[PDB]
RNA sequence: GGGAUUGCUGACUGAUAGUGCAAACAGUACUGUGAAGGAACUAAUGAAACUGGGCUAUAAGUGCGCAUUCCACCAAUACGUGAGCAUUCGCGCAUUACCAUUCUCCAGAGGAUUUAAAUGCACAAACCUAUAUGCCUUUUGGCAUAUGAUUACACUUCGUUA
RNA sequence: CAGCUAUAAUUUAGCGUACCUUUUGCAUUAUGGGUUAGCUACUCAAUAGACGUGAGUUAAGCAGAAAGCUUACUGAGAUUUUUUUA
RNA sequence: GACACGUGGCUAGGGGUGAAAGGCCAAUCAAGUUCGGUAAUAGCUGGUUUUCUGCGAAAUCUAUUCAGGUAAAGAGUGUGUACUAAGACCAU
RNA sequence: AGUCAUAGGUAGCAGAACGUUCUGGAACAAUUACGCUGAAAACAGUAACAGAAUUGAAGCUGCUAACAUAAGUAACACUAAAUGGAUAACAUGGCCGUAAGCCCAAGGUUUUGCAUAACAAACAGUGAAUACGGUU
RNA sequence: UACCGUACUGCAAACCGACUCAGGUGGGCUAGUAUAUAUACUCAGGCCAUAGAAUCAACCAUGUUAAAGGAACUCGGCAAAAU
RNA sequence: UAACUGUCCUAAGGUAGCGAAAUUCCUUGACUUGUAAUUGGCGUCCUGCAUGAAUGGCGGAACGACUGUCGGGCUGUCUCUAACAUGGAAUCUGUGAAUUUGAAAUCUUCGUGCAGAUGCGAAGGCGCUGGCAAGGGACGAAGAGACCCUAUGCAGCUUCGCUGGGUGCUAAGAGUUACUCUUAUCCUCAAGCUUUUCUGGGACGGAUGCUUCCUAAAUAGUAACGGGAGUGAUCAAUGGUACUGCUACUUAAAUAGAAAGCAGUGCUUGACUGUAAGAACCACAGUUCGAGCAGGGACGCAAGUCGGCAUUAAUGACCCAGGGUAACAU
């Protein structure tokens, strides 16, 4: 039925979910999942599909293999998820390449581990 | 309904259009048919009334 | 042979189940009862 | 009158598991 | 699903039909500022409306051109070319001559009817382009697991010498 | 409404309110058509019912089918038999 | 002069612009034009093309977001079944 | 093959047929047809038996094409004005003259020149050399 | 010291209006009586081709004049005349 | 006349200054002038159908292709038209359309008739065909929309019509930690949907089930926004059964009733469970009567009655939701 309910956006929704297909992969996608809010009245015929837009911040996490910071957009389980198993350099080891959906995310871990290689 | 060569040689003795062009002889010959009808039937009575008018005088 | 104006003469504009607006057909009670099985069963009789 | 408050509901939107590489390197 | 060659494919159409177009230059002339719309026109034959005048008042032959099968040269594995109407109740094209004797209305205008044939229409045949279990499918994709996020690994082996 | 019927046969007599559509009812001063030619409307598929014509009957149809699917059948022991007669 | 003109430019359709008139936005604008959905929908209007033969109604009644529509009953046709009748008249 | 019975019809229902194009049954128009009539009608006069239909048209203010009617009718009245045997070069007269004269722009894009008919568009014509306009 | 424009038309029969359409179309130059680019006649220059020919129809359009009156006309001195 | 007092619902009952006025029904408002004669103006007056400081009340200079009136002059607008000029029209030559069109060879009057006749009937008339004129008819022609009604019709607009978080602010949480997210909702903006029918047109008013009486014409049946009464119940007795006294009522009307009336008593719940042949009726759905059979009961010695009340009104399908019980299931 999700084939349909994409298809079935207020143009609002439509147009954030164009948004977000064109800049998902510009921002930091751990856990982060896009998800629609269709509401079901009660006298029916009427189902609206709409989006629920994703919160994002800008902050700058501190890389402890390379001496800098960074600053990138996330969300806010996505950094739950980054500070509670263990950090930045830990996330972008442990998660190899492919859970990686973003292109800043696989810059830094490929400068992590550039950086690391030649620290050894 | 009637043939066509039927009605153009049925309306050839026509006048004016009435004998050439299809569609108005085609009214004018089903009209001249209702009274060739009213005719026939009429004979019989139009000449008794002649006979009687003839033994009378 | 469809008669004079009527939505009959436009064609295929109205159901054969159409009465009017009268539901009679939905006046009768609704009955959800199954039958026991052994209606799905073969029957054979000790005749044949 | 009538009431038509809706119930709301969250649907995932299947999201492709792994990942595919057709984007831009 | 899509794009081009071939159809001894068609109880498909035959120029107001069939594509909008069978044509020296049809998506043309022309229309519109523009996006866009969008014709007519084959070759003979020459119906009617119309308008003047007059009047009345022997289901056959014979030639060509090919196709089929024989033959003899063949790449020698599907036919490769070449004599032959040799063969076929084959296909296409070409061709067939009457000679009077006047009591037939005539002259124009017009482009219907009749005849002829796909380069039109619909497909077909090869040709090229475009993960497995089960749920819902609906001319086809949405959902968990597994060889799995990994720069790595099996296979088209020609064999023959009593 | 321009015709009809005439042994009327260089000219008369009689008869004669177009068609269509829609209406209780139209010559209607209700609709439509200048004429002629070409084009222009009950189609096809699947399913259901009925009738006509059948097939098969070892029940039928679909199918390659001893898969399968859809329709169809499966019950009562009921005194009756020679034109009368030993 | 709250002026007129010329040459490019900007604002475009549920929108522009308006010293505000339902005005103007390329001669049909209280929703431009073109294309597509679209062979939209129309209980309404118009139309329906060869012949002959046989039979032959109805405009009542009930219901209806329904009274110019529809359906059932009555009245038609074909087919089947069945009576000298589930028939018609007349007499006692 | 002689008697009887029935035969007005709208809506509707039922039955029998005519015609057009194409196909199957090997081929039904090579050299045409043409006595002008026949039939109840649709029609026939170049098979018949079956089949497949974009199968029958005066009738939709239908569409396309041609041809009539109105009718040789209306129109050929905004202006300065013409005359001499010519839309004349010549002569006479008149009209504009802040235009109806002259020079450019926009736009048009060859509409520009040549023959006392003619065979002529098929032929000609736009020159930056004043520090002309543009291009900057 | 190259390249492009240079014909013709341009208040119009050649542009925009389906037309040889009484409509719309920008800038500049100009002589005398004379005086203002108004007005009458004229200079330079241009024009008198796009239906012609006579004549007393009615009537229509556009004007001139009109005796005695004078808005009496008419919804309204509208239209003309008048300054 | 109602100045001051007396009253009733009531946010409050309209001031100096306005008014038959752009707006006042009576209407030719009485009053003066205006003209010989004035319903249209001017200036007063009051009797404001339906005036009035922000819908701004009270008038003014100048201004107006604004509107209504009076004088002077002027003249063909007129009494009442005439002559002339120019250009059409009319004649000829040359070029050369369109609207319209069922076919026409299309008379008058009266009558008839889808109700105004060229076409029908009766009577009469008419040599034939044109040019130039006038337009009474051909319900001339020109638009299948002037107005009214209808549609399962559209469209736009309005609102204390309905529903929505779409939109703008707001509320409460949350994050980066002003901004952003989630949820909710007043008041705005933008939409989407509805907004019946019968009707001697439509609107307005009225009504939309059921029962009875007249229409309704002596089986039944029978219409009209035809005419007179009712009803959307009551009652654990006003139900059932067995009795006791008395006799003109019982009711919506009709038919009926010695009890089916009026007062009482003794027991009881048949105001049940499961059915029912056969009929009335009737489009169908439903509606109405129903003897009898089985169960368990009531009253009565019995006979026998009782599946609510003398009857005809008080009886809204199905769906949906809820309750008791029964079986199966998890
Ligand atoms: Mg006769
Ligand atoms: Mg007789
Ligand atoms: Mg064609
Ligand atoms: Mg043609
Ligand atoms: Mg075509
Ligand atoms: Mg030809
Ligand atoms: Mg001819
Ligand atoms: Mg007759
Ligand atoms: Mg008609
Ligand atoms: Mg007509
Ligand atoms: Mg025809
Ligand atoms: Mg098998
Ligand atoms: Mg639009
Ligand atoms: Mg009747
Ligand atoms: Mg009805
Ligand atoms: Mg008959
Ligand atoms: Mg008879
Ligand atoms: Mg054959
Ligand atoms: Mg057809
Ligand atoms: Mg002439
Ligand atoms: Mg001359
Ligand atoms: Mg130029
Ligand atoms: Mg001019
Ligand atoms: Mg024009
Ligand atoms: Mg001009
Ligand atoms: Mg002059
Ligand atoms: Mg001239
Ligand atoms: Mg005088
Ligand atoms: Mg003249
Ligand atoms: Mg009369
Ligand atoms: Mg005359
Ligand atoms: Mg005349
Ligand atoms: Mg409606
Ligand atoms: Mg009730
Ligand atoms: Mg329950």
């Amino acid at each position: 039925n999700v084939r349909q309910l994409i298809s079935r956006l207020i143009p609002p929704a439509r147009k954030q979910f164009e948004h977000l297909q064109a800049h998902r992969r510009d921002v930091v996608w751990g856990d982060t999942q896009i998800t629609l809010r269709v509401r079901q009245y009660p006298k029916s015929k009427d189902e609206r599909v709409s989006l629920v837009l994703p919160n994002w911040h800008r902050v700058r996490l501190w890389s402890e293999a390379l001496g800098r910071k960074v600053e990138l957009v996330m969300t806010k389980d996505t950094l739950r998820h980054i500070e509670d198993m263990g950090g930045l350099d830990a996330y972008l080891i442990k998660t190899p390449e492919s859970r990686l959906k973003s292109n800043p995310a696989s810059a830094v871990k490929w400068e992590v581990m550039s950086a690391l290689r030649r620290r050894e | 309904p009637i043939n066509r060569q039927k009605i153009l040689q049925l309306a050839s003795s026509f006048r004016g259009r009435a004998r050439t062009c299809i569609n108005i002889a085609r009214l004018r010959v089903e009209k001249a048919l209702q009274h060739a009808y009213v005719g026939r039937k009429l004979k019989k009575r139009h000449w008794r009334s002649v006979w009687i008018q003839r033994i009378n005088a | 042979g469809r008669g004079m104006k009527g939505q009959k003469s436009r064609g295929r504009g109205l159901h054969m189940l159409y009465d009017g607006g009268q539901l009679g057909l939905l006046k009768f009670p609704v009955t959800r009862q199954r039958p026991s099985y052994e209606v799905l069963y073969y029957h054979l009789g000790l005749s044949r | 009158a009538v009431n038509n408050k809706p119930s709301l509901k969250y649907v995932p939107v299947p999201e492709s598991q792994h990942d595919d590489f057709t984007s831009e390197p």
